[PDB]
RNA sequence: AUGUGAUUUUAAUAGCUUCU
RNA sequence: AGAAGCUAUUAAAAUCACC
């Protein structure tokens, strides 16, 4: 055989091409052809007036060049850019009229939630260039594509949907990351569809900046970073990723459906490009979140970890020495890593797997509700950050809430979402189902430090002998306030803390 | 439908080259680190006698020397995107190309760094005599 | 007046080899 | 002249994905 789909000329015209304008030794027509080495015949002359859609269907991006990054990436260098993933898939017009056989791009989609309709153009073979314009086109036949019988009379030139993709992309992994990973299910339409708005190249750096070059202007032959491009069209260095050599057997709609019942609407583009972000961030993080792997620090992650051990030390402590727990149960606690040290109640570890280590005997204990609904009876579980669909009455939870939006918090899998802070966890979808047997917690600041000797602050929420008294005393007012400043930080960053019923902030009182 | 032209030795560098800011200097750097250069150039059964030029309407080929198809060695023309050329038009495709039989191996990397002397029309310091 | 492919089959058409 | 096996050229069908 050894032919490819590549560049194949899909015109009508039965006779083939003139030993020159024609590229390759194959198309050159059968009058010629003698022997592999074509004779030139003075008789007939050559065409001088014709179009031929040449098809850019089948690229292969196997290369390995020196300086040239590969396309195609393997899947422990995609977990390490997850921040920028944007699923892509383009439904496609096949050309009818003077061409036919090949499908020209109709319909892009990303995972921002963005379609952009192209007008169908193709790369047609002129005499004297290679003439990138608008050939004929109709839409799929079948009452299954029915939604692309009006797109065709509308879209844009591929001069403001190149630019249209620059301000999208742009707009959208401006503060996650400063590349590009295309997540695509087909690895054909998509390449495809990715010689109009991607230029390769060796690797560059952004003009009068320091930011990796992922931007390209045909105009001004520059590259930019992806704050500076205004203006700027074409894509520079994308990744890309194919999720079904992943050994997936089915439709997308079927692989999809059994793990998400939230997403819909299929062969649309954002909802094909959606369920390609969703089932690739399913096969990654869903399973365990891995430990190994570190990431880069966007940015307040040092004081959201540091806020975040500060109030679990805070509330645990105030909840122990409040209510006087015989033991305490912990689930989810990857490591043994005692939060309050300085306390009586016995730490049984019934972590979920045994992580890395048997130093201090933890347990291994799945949890579930209507598994262990009975189980645990005596004293209260801490499900710091578990992933557990109902929790007991007598527990101090933290639970990430799934429905805030922000630069940390990408969106996930089963409307659950993918907090990726120096470590990736994929928490389950926040529902108000889950916490049936518990209440909200009240802000409220406990020590036992003694007070030593500005604006005078009176707020009953703080728990210190100075403020029960007349004049609150300068060794406790910036300790609430820095606690105030790292509880109102967190719930902005979009945890939320849960209590077991019984929780009575006037029984910490009789305590001093 | 339709009538295939490539095959599956060139894809490689094809793709690769059909993706690039400057097509030129992409398929030198192919070149230099282990890569193959590209088959299935369209070559030509000239009489193999004749006055050497490098781009002629007719074949003119010298002894030392094999004229191709202007179109398979132009990799601009190869690759379908736009030519660098002013005017926007292939000086090569339409005309009978010639390599020197030396390097003609890999006609597309003869056309991408030589040149044309202006003033006697042969390929500049293969046989262009202008001392 | 036939959308891209890949993998199987099933027919024919070319070779290459063996046997009758 | 046929059979058997192998590699290829074309055509039809099946299954699968992309549309
Ligand atoms: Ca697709
Ligand atoms: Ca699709
Ligand atoms: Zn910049
Ligand atoms: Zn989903
Ligand atoms: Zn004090
Ligand atoms: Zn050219
Ligand atoms: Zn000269």
């Amino acid at each position: 055989e050894n032919v490819t789909g590549l560049f194949k000329d899909c015109s009508k015209v039965i006779t083939g091409l003139h030993p020159t304008q024609a590229p390759t030794h194959l198309s050159v027509d059968t009058k010629f052809k003698t022997e592999g080495l074509c004779v030139d015949i003075p008789g007939i002359p050559k065409d001088m007036t014709y179009r031929r859609l040449i098809s850019m269907m089948g690229f292969k991006m196997n290369y390995q060049v020196n300086g040239y990054p590969n396309m195609f990436i393997t899947r422990e260098e995609a977990i390490r850019h997850v921040r920028a993933w944007i699923g892509f898939d383009v439904e496609g017009c096949h050309a009818t009229r003077e061409a036919v056989g090949t499908n020209l791009p109709l319909q892009l989609g990303f995972s921002t939630g963005v379609n952009l309709v192209a007008v169908p153009t193709g790369y047609v073979d002129t005499p004297n260039n290679t003439d990138f314009s608008r050939v004929s086109a109709k839409p799929p036949p079948g009452d299954q594509f029915k939604h692309l019988i009006p797109l065709m009379y509308k879209g844009l030139p591929w001069n403001v949907v190149r630019i249209k993709i620059v301000q999208m992309l742009s707009d959208t992994l401006k503060n996650l990351s400063d590349r590009v990973v295309f997540v695509l299910w087909a690895h054909g339409f998509e390449l495809t569809s990715m010689k109009y708005f991607v230029k390769i190249g060796p690797e560059r750096t952004c003009c009068l900046c320091d930011r990796r070059a992922t931007c390209f202007s045909t105009a001004s032959d520059t590259y930019a970073c992806w704050h500076h491009s205004i203006g700027f069209d074409y894509v520079y260095n994308p990744f890309m990723i194919d999720v079904q050599q992943w050994g997936f057997t089915g439709n997308l709609q079927s692989n999809h459906d059994l793990y998400c019942q939230v997403h819909g609407n299929a062969h649309v583009a954002s909802c094909d490009a959606i369920m390609t972000r969703c089932l690739a961030v399913h096969e990654c993080f869903v399973k365990r979140v891995d430990w190994t792997i570190e990431y880069p620090i966007i940015g307040d992650e040092l004081k959201i970890n540091a806020a975040c051990r500060k109030v679990q030390h805070m509330v645990v402590k105030a909840a122990l020495l409040a209510d006087k727990f015989p033991v305490l149960h912990d689930i989810g606690n990857p490591k043994a890593i005692k939060c309050v040290p300085q306390a009586d109640v016995e730490w049984k570890f019934y972590d979920a797997q045994p992580c890395s280590d048997k130093a201090y005997k933890i347990e291994e204990l799945f949890y579930s509700y209507a598994t262990h609904s009975d189980k645990f009876t005596d004293g209260v579980c801490l499900f710091w950050n578990c992933n557990v669909d109902r929790y007991p009455a007598n527990s101090i939870v933290c639970r990430f809430d799934t429905r805030v939006l922000s630069n940390l918090n990408l969106p996930g899998c089963d409307g659950g979402s993918l907090y990726v802070n120096k470590h990736a966890f994929h928490t389950p979808a926040f529902d108000k189902s889950a916490f049936v047997n518990l209440k909200q917690l009240p802000f409220f600041y406990y020590s036992d430090s003694p007070c030593e000797s500005y604006v005078p602050l009176k707020s009953a929420t703080c728990i210190t002998r100075c403020n029960l008294g007349g004049a609150v005393c300068r060794h406790h007012a910036n300790e609430y306030r820095l606690y105030l400043d790292a509880y109102n930080m967190m719930i902005s960053a979009g945890f939320s803390l849960w209590v077991y019923k019984q929780f009575d902030t006037y029984n910490l009182w009789n305590t001093f | 439908a339709g009538n295939a032209t490539e095959v599956p030795a060139n894809s490689t560098v094809l793709s690769f080259c059909a993706f690039a800011v400057d097509a030129a200097k992409a398929y030198k750097d192919y070149l230099a680190s282990g890569g193959q250069p590209i088959t299935n150039c369209v070559k030509m059964l000239c009489t193999h006698t004749g006055t050497g030029q490098a781009i002629t309407v007719t074949p003119e080929a010298n002894m030392d020397q094999e004229s191709f198809g202007g179109a398979s060695c132009c990799l601009y023309c190869r690759c379908h995107i736009d030519h660098p050329n002013p005017k926007g038009f292939c000086d090569l495709k339409g005309k009978y190309v010639q390599i020197p039989t030396t390097c003609a191996n890999d006609p597309v990397g003869f056309t991408l760094k030589n040149t044309v002397c202006t003033v006697c029309g042969m390929w500049k310091g293969y046989g262009c005599s202008c001392d």
